[PDB]
């Protein structure tokens, strides 16, 4: 129901955004383990004969991880070659498939809020600095930030 | 007569599907340790991994209740026992160091055991445990002599595979704690620390930026191509690119002349901080040609010595400059006072050779 950091990498083996919520106002320094955990994945990308991939009309959620207190995953759409994942925190984890589909499709989420901040032409030559802030602008929200809507 | 592996599978969905009972999953546990010895000579793997959701499963009954070693000993033992998996099939010229991933996660959910269950010997600088009895560890020097014994062990032998470069890329680049968790001068484990960082430099960064900062420690204090008295300055003056903040924290600005403060030999470097742009060349007074230079500004100081050059179609002409610059803004009117004309200019002068800004450690562009 939370993440606990966001993943963005391109098609040339480069981290557009390890996002981490709360590392400012909270905990520092596990954004040290939580890219190494990304880069963990990131040449853990097909190793020793598990294959996450069959279906492919969606990409779907493919195979779930477990490693050292979090649970990582991935989702390849193989469309203009995203390599996105996103990690949970194993201790508030119930572990159904209702909760694998929900992360499925708010994994499909930030897919959309990626594709849409993709082509906004309202500030054009936005590749190296603030799209990347309002991207993290547009993150901070959809997971958190729900406390006062009501 | 014999029926394929979906009849398995679907048999093994429904009596996941049969409820009520009150066991500890022993009737999953029991079809799961018949598809698993069905599921050992196919040379696959992938039925492995199935077998390794079975054991995420059992890992998660056993963490619906498991904390503070009150029933966290009781979890960490279960999976002490459930190293079966590697107890089970161990064979050389297998389907690549399946088991040898195994173990790495088994050794991690032991080193979790260890790190966990309150006590301390932290051997892992990064506290993985979070908030809320097979004794292999009982002390702190010896919770690192069993660990790195294992970790060195199971780090390599997991390369024996086919060519992944996943986690001894990571892992065995991550031997910082190998001999810096008290030890200061790591020149016994120079090996990857001040040797070939720039590995998560070539990739993203703020990995190596800690990296960096561990590898300093091994010649802020220490004496004695492993030959040098200052020639690690790729890692402590050029090591301002990683460093985001220089007006905050500028002792990662200070050292990079302080390091040369008492140097003395020359190196490389990108210029990666001062950019450099051209401009429209003009004339000038007697044999004298004088380019037009625009030089940015990121790093702190002044007073440079560097000149300009141009390469024609045969040999260089290096038109010079002044070589007192003293950069401290950006895009500023740089001399570039140049003489001994190559033909006048003649055209064929594609300015391809580099224009050069040397403080006894040379940065070519």
């Amino acid at each position: 129901l939370r993440p606990c950091f966001v993943s963005l990498i391109d098609e040339s083996d480069k981290p557009i955004l390890i996002y981490v919520p709360n590392e400012a106002e909270n905990e520092m320094n596990d954004v040290l383990k939580y890219n190494v955990l990304s880069n963990i994945s990131l040449d853990y990308f097909e190793s020793a004969l598990v294959e996450w991939h069959s279906l492919d009309s969606k990409p779907l959620l493919k195979s779930i991880f477990q490693l050292e207190g979090v649970s990582v995953f991935a989702m390849l759409i193989k469309q203009t070659g995203l390599k996105i994942v996103i990690g949970f925190e194993q201790k508030s984890l119930s572990g159904a498939d209702d909760e694998f589909e929900a992360i499925n499709q708010i994994f499909e989420t930030v897919r959309k809020i990626y594709i849409r901040v993709k082509c906004n032409p309202l500030l054009v030559s936005g590749d190296e600095k603030s799209i990347i802030k309002s991207l993290e602008r547009k993150f901070d929200e959809l997971f958190i930030s729900t406390e006062v809507e009501l | 007569p014999f029926e394929s592996s979906s009849k398995s599978d679907e048999s093994l969905g429904s009596i996941i599907i049969e409820g009520t009972l009150d066991k500890f999953q022993l009737h999953k546990y029991f079809f799961i340790r018949r598809l698993r010895l069905l599921k050992l000579e196919d040379q696959t793997l992938t039925a492995f991994v199935g077998a390794f959701q079975l054991i995420k499963n059992f890992i998660e009954s056993i963490s619906i209740e498991y904390r503070k070693s009150v029933r966290l000993l009781e979890f960490k033992h279960y999976f002490i026992t459930s190293m079966l998996s590697y107890f089970e099939f161990e064979n050389v010229s297998n389907p690549l160091l399946c088991e040898i991933k195994a173990e790495l996660l088994m050794l991690k959910r032991d080193n979790w055991v260890q790190g966990v269950m309150a006590t301390s010997g932290y051997r892992l600088m990064d506290k993985n445990y979070p908030n809320s009895k097979e004794t292999f560890v009982d002390e702190t020097v010896f919770q690192e002599n069993f660990l790195t014994l294992t970790k060195e062990i199971l780090s390599l032998f997991n390369k024996c595979e086919g060519k992944r470069q996943r986690i001894v890329d990571i892992l065995s680049i991550e031997i910082g704690l190998l001999y810096y968790q008290g030890k200061k001068y790591e020149e016994a484990v120079s090996l990857f620390l001040s040797c070939y960082e720039y590995y998560t430099q070539t990739n993203w960064n703020s990995i190596g930026l800690k990296i960096l900062q561990v590898f300093i420690d091994s010649l802020s204090h220490c004496p004695k191509g492993e030959s040098v008295s200052a020639s690690a300055v790729l890692t402590n003056a050029f090591l301002n690119i990683l460093k985001l903040c220089k007006d905050n924290d500028s002792k990662e600005i200070w050292w990079k002349k302080f390091m040369d403060l008492q140097m003395k030999v020359h190196l490389a470097r990108a210029n990666v901080s001062a950019i450099e742009v051209n401009l429209k060349s003009y004339g000038f007074p007697e044999d004298i040609s004088t380019k037009t230079m625009r030089l940015s500004l990121k790093n702190m100081g002044g007073d440079v010595i560097v000149f300009g050059a141009s390469d024609f179609l045969l040999k260089k002409g290096e038109n010079k400059l002044i070589l007192e610059c003293r950069d401290i803004m950006y895009g500023e009117f740089s001399l570039l006072s140049f003489e001994i004309i190559v033909e006048g200019i003649t055209f064929v002068k594609e300015f391809p050779e580099n224009q050069d800004e040397f403080i006894v450690v040379p940065e070519i562009y």
